[PDB]
């Protein structure tokens, strides 16, 4: 039920999520998993032309971050909180990159 | 789940093209439109329209070529709405 939100891209390269976001503005973004290692997944954002990628982060007791203050039971609750502030992020994620 | 709507090319020339797009209900400050020709890693053009209008012109474009182009409605709640900018390609 993790593919029914807009930003998650399933299976994406990093390469391949940068290509996926040269159609976008500051704050587009989109969250990927690994291609080679399975639930393994990674946030990619553009700002100022270029597209900076951040590892989630998986805590000794199961919770989610990508930056070490702003820790999460759900990706979901991640992306909306990072939506609002940047909490560490060089910007917003705003933008959903549509799917190709 | 695309926030505007029924984004098209209207009438198209070889070097531009006029698109329109159905706004949402909710007021958009402005629209930011990126147009870049299709697979491109870069290249990409932007620019924006008022949040009243819901057309725009794009000129100087190559004949032939499929263009990516994509309408964003400037600071609307996307992820809050589980939304995305809407795409289409379109050549020439």
């Amino acid at each position: 039920s993790l593919e029914k939100h807009s930003w998650y891209h399933g299976p994406v390269s990093r390469n391949a999520a940068e290509y996926l976001l040269s159609s976008g503005i500051n704050g587009s973004f989109l969250v990927r998993e690994s291609e080679s290692s399975p639930g393994q997944r990674s946030i990619s954002l553009r700002y100022e032309g270029r597209v900076y990628h951040y590892r989630i982060n998986t805590a000794s007791d199961g919770k989610l971050y990508v930056s070490s203050e702003s820790r999460f039971n759900t990706l979901a609750e991640l992306v909306h909180h990072h939506s609002t502030v940047a909490d560490g992020l060089i910007t917003t994620l705003h933008y959903p990159a549509p799917k190709r | 789940s695309d926030v505007p709507t029924k984004l098209e090319v209207v009438a198209a020339t070889p070097t531009s093209l006029l698109i329109s797009w159905d706004a949402p209900a909710v007021t958009v400050d402005y629209y930011v439109i990126t147009y870049g020709e299709t697979g491109g890693w870069s290249g990409y053009q932007e620019f924006e329209v008022p949040g009243s209008k819901s057309t725009a012109t794009i000129s100087g474009l190559s004949p032939g070529v499929d263009y990516t182009i994509t309408v964003y409605a400037y600071g609307y709640p996307y992820v809050k709405y589980n939304k995305s900018p809407i795409s289409i390609n379109y050549r020439t």
